[PDB]
């Protein structure tokens, strides 16, 4: 009994996911995606950075589709995925939804 | 690999699952009821001798 209790404490003591772009690209439980047509998706397409090209090749072939039609659907999916989904977008719109109910 | 669903990072320590089981609980019981039935196989011979 005392042996099983210490395992779960250490798994969560790992504190995941940490805040970064690569930690989001390293695990696939909590999936992630962007917008279908816009300056956000085209960013990862022609990115010659190893960390970002990895994120592109994931989402370019991530199934089910991690993309969305509009931005209103993207915020609604992060809420109903129980934290198993993340959304990438500009920092401006990201900071206004955090300050709206 | 890239088009693969089970990605090369899906097996690279992706998740840390954990849950206690009763899987091997038997082994311990697997030796005491054999003693509860043995302490009972030797007890009934001391209340008569």
């Amino acid at each position: 009994y005392t042996a099983n209790l210490a395992a779960f404490l250490t798994v969560e003591r790992m504190v995941s996911p940490i805040e970064s772009a690569e930690d989001l690209s390293k695990q696939t439980e909590i999936a992630y995606g962007t917008l279908d047509s816009g300056s956000t998706k085209e960013f990862f397409r022609r990115s010659k950075i190893a960390v970002f090209d990895k994120m592109w090749t994931y989402m370019r072939s991530a199934e089910p589709s991690v993309f969305v039609r509009t931005t209103a659907e993207g915020v609604a999916r992060v809420r109903k995925s129980k934290g198993k989904y993340a959304y990438l977008l500009e920092s401006t719109m990201n900071e206004y939804i955090e300050q709206r109910k | 690999y890239d088009k693969g669903e089970c990605g090369a990072k899906d097996s690279g320590s992706k998740e840390k699952t954990s849950a206690l089981s009763l899987s091997n609980v038997a082994g311990v019981f697997y030796i005491l009821v054999g003693g509860l039935g043995l302490a009972m196989l030797v007890a009934l011979i001391e209340f008569c001798y």
